[PDB]
């Protein structure tokens, strides 16, 4: 069908890239700005506690302890909990420290763990190059419009602008990302498929994962030294620095800096130097989660009663670009109140797919105060008119597969059965027929095993 | 002539002060609209253990709608909230839901304490027809044998919801007065939109207070007024004797599980129709049953359960007041004294003894909430001898 | 010809509405409602004024400022839709000749003291004083008094004018009649009345009275002094309403001289206030009702809260002939005839007793029903002094050339829903477009088929009647009255075949058909009912509290819109302020019925009322559903396969 973990994947970015890796590799991933990083893009509260033993805990604690911490109620939620914590390769389980098997952490984590719990006046603490204001020769609304201003250059470069985008090599990584693309005369910066559904998004977290894939696309810099500079930026604002990050400079961590004023994040002055910036952006990216923060610019109350999108507040471009892309045709004048199309605005998810809770996250996006004095129940029924209306056009799931029919017994059927299922590249069986639906890829253990026998 | 008079109502309060600022001070006027009566209090003397009486008038009056779509609807819906509110401030008393409808008087409630009781009746007097004319006499009646057979040491108040129609009944109300002034016990009626003279002369022959109901908002203030035990009149009690001492009970204390449920028809306790383990127990049945802070059936005293109760009033009398200023004597760095901010609206709220500044927001969870100046504490017990 | 007043204005000054550039009046007020809300109020908030199309109304923080206007200023609005405590949008129109006690400058300066200098694009500017405020009298001396107006600078053309066209020129037993007499008084400034120009001229006067830059307000002086004859009226006991005790009060608020028009929702105290104007007026009245249909009806009220009964009854169409000979107060039908001896005497009678009555009163139920080329029989036939428009519909036929208040003068008042709906009798629908997953059975052979056999497809479809059956004994439990209204005969036919029901049709005896309406709205053991094309329309007024519905497929939204507005009562005398009517439609997936039904959606969100598409059921299996098996369906199927076109059609 269509992609979906394109969108949200924000646990799997600490996990599926980390597991995805080595534990040396991710051993990187414990630089002490990286601390802070593992605690916050995991959200279980669960194993939220099992960490706080640890700074007292140095001593391998038992495995059947804490398996039995918690009794009857939601096991599940316990064992959903464990093995995920397991799989951030963080812990190590013990053979016989006393004759069983108990669980510990990774004590070098430990190490840089306590140092941002108590103390330390280390590297990323102090000592070397960290953060610096001297005497305020520039102010952060100011750069708050930068900060709003560089989002547009994005996402309406993505659209198209009548006005141009900066030098960028980004273009061509966001033609490269399958966002953007361009064909061969002109290179034109279009829209794929998925800069849309990313038009539809709204957190730089996607921004992120390129600059995750930044590095991808055969570059051999500091994935550690991004990373930590991507704490390194989730400091809120507030430092303009002696230059205080050439003074704790890197070879990737100046130049991806001239890209991060491309991505505008950064401000940079004459010779891309003499100070750095960061954007009180610097923490929606540490959650990528919703936020009463993320408000952006602080419209008014919308509404869409009648379901006929009922709102007006004069906004930028960007916000009408924001529904160029999703009401047009009756448009009327300064208030921005497009009528409703329960087709047009359902046509204008077909290039995106389902934007189910980008719906839901672009209500509470569409003037920033409505939920001040509201409904808790905004649509009534209207998510599912949304939803029904996206529920409409779905018709089809893509799968392919390999089907097994006129087979010439019944009980070695079921053999088969038993084999795929053993194997598990089965999709569905008609028993009744003797169909078995199987993955292709799959297709060839038993086209080994069928020739076999 | 009217078609500019129907107007002329309209054309001036939508003008206002033109040019610039336009529809300004309509919205002040608004605010200045706002403020009514604050507290009025100090009292002393009397209010301890009410012993109230529900009275509601059933009538076709419900069906004017008035401030909502039924008067009930207006009555019935907040005196939930003021029964909550009132076991909330009031837990050693109790009341007497009886309702009123097609002229008898029916108790719907006993005299009791156990709010679910009172509100789930709530609950069931949602669908009722209020058919028929009120009979207070019949309401008395219930009102005088039920509180006949109480103590003279019980606070003996009756709050009659009546929705202000003619008193459709017999047999010398008027005559009643001797009856209840002689028997002591108060009378409290609030009329719904309109008076009863009579009804107004029973109370002003009572000493419970009568009013008439203005608003929704208006009807909040008397039930509040209402809230509070009020000091009735001279020479009802002094004192009111075996207040049990309960224990709880875990049912676990030496002999572990020996009893598979503690209430099997023969444990001294096991009041009413449900099982038990044992939580509860009264000193003179030496009674467990399910929990409860009020008084039993068969020791027939009062099961006092004294953090709860001989708490709620033990802080209720003895407050004290505030001042407000305009002024600016900048006390700590602009700050408050409680909750630390500013806005200056210029009700700077001191303090009459330990002259501290408050907020509104620290000056309404004092008066409603705190009760007391904790500014008084550091500044009371330091000294206090 | 001779027939034009000021029509609604707004025709050009815009080029693609998206004025983000221009928006330059809207400028003027876009400075001032964003210059001035900053400290906690918005001071501000123009009503959104857009020069094109029509404006908004803030409505969502209007405090006083325009909750006071949530009224006051929709006097030249309608507000077409209505919502919650939010923006409200309108329309604009012909309403400012019914608002004349103001002047259209007035209304301007307030008009730019809502919208704190929102400045006019002009286009409402010259669309303003089209139409100067003035009366026309019909004093006690048989015709008319040339009255003006409390104002004197209007004469000053007219009378320039006007006649260079046409001129104009015992004791205590009888005290009081001169203190009556006393009483005619000033007119509440100066009047400036003139002279009867000889009762056959104001038809030649009329079409050039409004020919400078003036409109005329014709009215009945009825009550104080008359000097034909009066009827015995008697108001038996008829309590009535706050919604039309309002209305006669806009009626007269001034003395006893002024027609009225005046919209009601529908189901509203429709055949009441007309009766009411029967009686209290003392004249000798007129109905003219829409069908005999109408007729049976109004008289029955009238019947009911008026006891002039004694052969005092005057019904006059469909051979009724009820007492020609004395008019005192008739119910009459529009002759539409225009036909060589359509009606010999008979309408004949209808053309000599119409000079019988006068002018009595012109009592039109919902005018909308009405075509232009019928109101010229309106004025032409029909030549009384004074109307009454019972119109739920405001807009109506697209004919943006005729509008109607040169037809029946000032359209006086419209009653809000809201304070009918939550404040008042008038139950709350819950609407439902219910669409289902069908049989792909009916389907394949519809896109088959591009035949209108495949309208039959859908429609006779179990998937449909899984829905039919379960909403039956759904309602059942709570024991309330129900409705279900199809589209054709012969597929609800079998509804009343397969969980049988009362039932009627188009041929079926009217005085079975009334013991059905007995065995319905009297019995409380059966309450449900199927009906058919005619029976909403050419019989009965159903009285029940819960719809369903089968049928849509034309484009008449608001003709079966009136349907549920007329049947829909109050269900029970339920306490919460639930909703408690009931609408259903079932609708066909993938069909002409999903296609409408979207159309249809959209006019429920026009008008705006409590609705909601649900699909799947409380539980389908919960009942013992007829067709669970597909055979049984199959069954069906080779009947439809059996079926032709004939079932497939209404009543025309
Ligand atoms: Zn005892
Ligand atoms: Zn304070
Ligand atoms: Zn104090």
């Amino acid at each position: 069908s269509r992609g979906l973990n394109r969108v949200h994947l924000q646990c799997r970015n600490l996990q599926e890239f980390l597991g995805g890796l080595s534990p040396g590799v991710l051993d990187r991933l414990y630089g002490h700005p990286a601390t802070c990083l593992a605690v916050f893009r995991e959200l279980p509260s669960l194993a939220k506690n099992w960490v706080m033993r640890m700074l007292f805990l140095e001593q391998p604690l038992p495995q059947a302890a804490v398996a039995l911490w918690v009794k009857k109620e939601f096991s599940k939620a316990q064992e959903e909990s464990t093995g995920l914590l397991s799989g951030l390769r963080i812990w190590h389980t013990q053979l016989l420290p006393g004759g069983l098997q108990g669980l510990i952490l990774n004590p070098i984590f430990r190490q840089n763990l306590r140092i941002a719990l108590l103390g330390g006046g280390k590297a990323w603490s102090d000592d070397t190059s960290q953060l610096g204001p001297d005497k305020h020769a520039r102010d952060v609304p100011s750069l708050d419009k930068y900060a709003e201003e560089r989002w547009e250059v994005v996402l309406h470069f993505m659209v198209g602008s009548p006005s141009a985008a900066v030098s960028q090599d980004l273009a061509q990584l966001l033609s490269q990302a399958g966002l953007m693309k361009s064909t061969e005369p002109g290179e034109p910066p279009c829209i794929t498929s998925a800069g849309f559904q990313f038009l539809l998004l709204d957190t730089p977290a996607q921004l992120w994962y390129f600059m995750l894939q930044y590095l991808q696309t055969a570059q051999s810099r500091g994935m550690d030294l991004v990373e930590i500079l991507s704490f390194l930026f989730q400091l809120s604002f507030s430092t303009l620095g002696k230059d205080y990050s050439v003074e704790g400079m890197s070879d990737s961590l100046l130049n991806f800096l001239q890209h991060l004023r491309e991505f505008g994040l950064v401000f940079q002055r004459k010779r891309k130097s003499r100070r750095y910036y960061p954007t009180r952006l610097a923490i929606n990216l540490s959650s990528g989660v919703s936020g009463a923060g993320g408000t952006v610019h602080q419209p008014g109350f919308i509404v869409v009663e009648t379901n006929y999108r009922l709102y007006a507040y004069t906004e930028s471009e960007l916000q009408i670009a924001l529904i160029a892309l999703f009401s047009e045709m009756l448009y009327r004048f300064p208030n921005m109140v497009v009528a409703q199309v329960t087709r047009e605005s359902v046509q204008q998810a077909i290039a995106s797919g389902i934007t189910a809770q980008q719906i839901i996250h672009f209500l509470r996006t569409r003037a920033h105060p409505v939920m001040l004095k509201q409904t808790p129940v905004l649509p009534p029924t209207i998510t599912d008119q949304i939803r029904l209306w996206e529920l409409e056009r779905d018709r089809l799931r893509f799968t392919e597969g390999v089907l097994y029919n006129q087979f010439l017994s019944q009980v070695d059927f079921e053999l088969l059965l038993a084999h795929a299922r053993e194997l598990g590249v089965l999709v569905f069986e008609n028993s009744a027929k003797r169909l078995m639906v199987v993955t292709p890829a799959g297709h060839s253990d038993v086209k080994r095993f069928w020739k076999r026998q | 002539r009217w078609e500019g008079g129907y107007e002329r109502t309209w054309e001036i309060l939508k003008e206002d002060e033109s040019g610039s600022l336009k529809a300004t001070i309509e919205d002040i006027l608004f605010k200045a609209k706002r403020k009514r009566v604050f507290e009025h209090h100090g009292q002393v003397r009397l209010g301890m253990m009410r012993h109230l009486y529900v009275v509601v008038d059933g009538s076709r009056t419900m069906e004017d709608q008035d401030l909502k779509p039924n008067r009930l609807t207006c009555t019935l819906k907040l005196l939930e909230y003021f029964v909550e509110e009132y076991f909330d401030q009031n837990p050693i008393s109790q009341i007497g839901i009886i309702v009123t409808k097609s002229k008898r008087a029916e108790k719907l409630t006993e005299l009791s304490g156990n709010p679910r009781k009172h509100i789930t009746s709530l609950k069931k007097a949602v669908d009722m027809t209020c058919h028929g004319e009120p009979s207070l006499y019949n309401s008395l009646s219930i009102a005088m044998q039920t509180l006949k057979h109480m103590p003279g040491h019980t606070s003996r108040e009756v709050l009659i919801i009546f929705s202000s129609l003619t008193t459709c009944d017999p047999s010398n109300i008027y005559d009643l007065i001797k009856t209840l002034k002689a028997a002591k016990i108060r009378v409290s009626v609030i009329g719904l939109s309109a008076e009863v003279r009579v009804c107004t002369v029973l109370a002003r022959e009572t000493g419970g207070t009568y009013h008439v109901i203005l608003d929704e908002s208006h009807y909040k203030e008397l039930l509040t007024h209402h809230v509070s035990p009020p000091p009735a009149s001279s020479s009802s009690e002094c004192s009111l004797i075996r207040m049990g001492f309960p224990q709880h009970t875990i049912a676990s204390l030496s002999d572990q599980d020996a009893k598979p449920s503690f209430s099997m028809a023969h444990l001294d306790g096991n009041t009413e129709p449900g099982l038990t383990l044992g939580g509860y127990f009264c000193p003179q049945c030496r009674a467990k049953y399910c929990e409860l802070p009020v008084e039993c059936k068969i020791c027939g005293l009062t099961l006092v359960s004294a953090p709860h109760l001989a708490r709620s009033y033990h802080h209720l009398f003895p407050l004290d007041a505030f001042q407000e200023i305009p002024l600016e004597e900048y006390n700590g760095e602009r700050f408050c004294y409680g909750c630390q901010g500013e806005l200056k609206d210029q009700h700077v709220y001191v303090c009459a003894v330990c002259q501290n500044v408050f907020c509104v927001d620290c000056d309404v969870f004092v008066h409603d909430s705190l009760h007391c100046c904790p500014g008084c504490i550091h500044k009371i017990p330091a000294p206090s001898g | 010809p001779g027939n034009d007043p000021q029509e609604a204005v707004p025709s050009a000054a815009g080029k693609q509405v998206d004025e983000s550039g221009t928006k330059v009046d809207e400028y003027g007020a876009k400075d001032y409602r964003l210059q001035m809300p900053l400290k906690d109020d918005h001071t501000s908030r123009p009503l959104w004024v857009a020069p094109d199309g029509h404006i908004f109304l803030e409505a969502f923080s209007p405090v006083y400022k325009y909750a006071q206007d949530f009224l006051v200023a929709i006097a030249e609005p309608v507000c077409r839709p209505t919502h919650v405590h939010e923006y409200k949008l309108t329309a604009y129109s012909l309403y400012a000749a019914v608002s004349v006690g103001l002047q259209t400058s007035d209304i301007t300066e307030y008009l730019r003291k809502l919208s704190k200098t929102g400045v006019p694009d002009g286009i409402m500017q010259f669309i303003k004083l089209c139409t100067v405020s003035y009366g026309k009298v019909k004093l006690v001396l048989k015709h008319n008094r040339y009255f003006v107006e409390s104002c004197h600078p209007d004469v000053i053309q007219h009378l320039l004018q006007d006649p260079v066209i046409r001129e104009c020129r015992m004791d205590l037993f009888d005290f009081y009649e001169q203190m009556d007499k006393d009483e005619e008084e000033e007119e509440e400034t100066q009047t400036v009345s003139f002279e009867v120009k000889q009762e056959m001229i104001e038809e030649l006067q009329k079409r050039c009275i409004h020919l400078e830059y003036p409109l005329l307000a014709e009215y009945d002086f009825r009550n104080d002094s008359v000097n034909p004859d009066i009827n015995i009226d008697l108001k038996p006991t008829a309590v009535l309403r706050p919604y039309q005790e309002k209305s006669l009060r806009k009626m007269f608020g001034n003395g006893r001289a002024r027609s009225g028009v005046i919209v009601l929702p529908c189901g509203a105290g429709k055949s009441l206030v007309g009766v009411t104007a029967a009686c209290t007026v003392r004249k000798r009245c007129l109905v003219l009702g829409n069908s005999a249909v109408s007729v049976e009806q109004w008289k029955a009220q009238f019947k009911m809260w008026s006891t002039i009964d004694d052969s005092q009854i005057c019904r006059f169409t469909s051979d009724a002939k009820d007492k020609p000979i004395g008019c005192s107060v008739a119910i009459s039908t529009y002759s539409m005839l225009g036909h060589t001896t359509k009606r010999s005497w008979e309408a004949e009678r209808v053309m000599e007793w119409l000079k019988t009555q006068e002018w009595g009163l012109m009592i039109l139920d919902e005018v909308h029903t009405i075509p232009a080329k019928m109101f010229r029989r309106v004025l032409t036939i029909v030549q009384a002094h004074c109307k009454l428009g019972l119109t739920a519909t405001l807009v109506r036929e697209d004919d943006k050339i005729v509008d109607l208040n040169f037809l029946i003068g000032p359209k006086l008042y419209e009653a809000n829903w809201m304070e009918l709906q939550n404040n008042g009798y008038i139950a709350k629908v819950q609407c439902a477009e219910v669409w289902c997953p069908m049989s792909p059975e009916f389907y394949r052979e519809y896109v088959a088929i591009k035949t209108k056999k495949r309208i039959l497809l859908y429609t006779m479809n179990p998937n449909k009647f899984r829905a039919c059956q379960f909403l039956i004994k759904f309602h059942e439990r709570r024991n309330d009255k129900i409705i279900v209204f199809a589209d054709n005969v012969f597929a609800l036919k079998e509804y009343a075949i397969r969980l049988n029901k009362p039932y009627i049709y188009g041929p079926t005896s009217q005085g079975e058909r009334m013991q059905i309406l007995q065995n319905f709205k009297h019995n409380p053991k059966i309450n449900t009912i199927f009906i058919s094309k005619v029976g909403d329309t050419s019989f009965d007024l159903p009285e029940a509290n819960v719809l369903i519905q089968i049928s849509s497929h034309g484009g008449s939204r608001r003709q079966e819109a009136q349907r549920l507005g007329r049947v829909l009562r109050a269900k029970k005398g339920m306490v919460a302020e639930e909703y408690n009517a009931f609408f259903y439609s079932l609708v066909s997936q993938d069909t002409q019925e999903m296609a409408y039904s979207t159309k249809r959606q959209r006019f429920l969100v026009d008008q705006g009322y409590s609705f909601k598409v649900i699909t799947k059921l409380a539980g389908m299996e919960e009942e013992d559903l007829a067709f669970s098996t597909k055979e049984e369906q199959q069954q069906l199927l080779q009947k439809v396969l059996a079926a032709t076109d004939l079932d497939a059609e209404e009543e025309v």
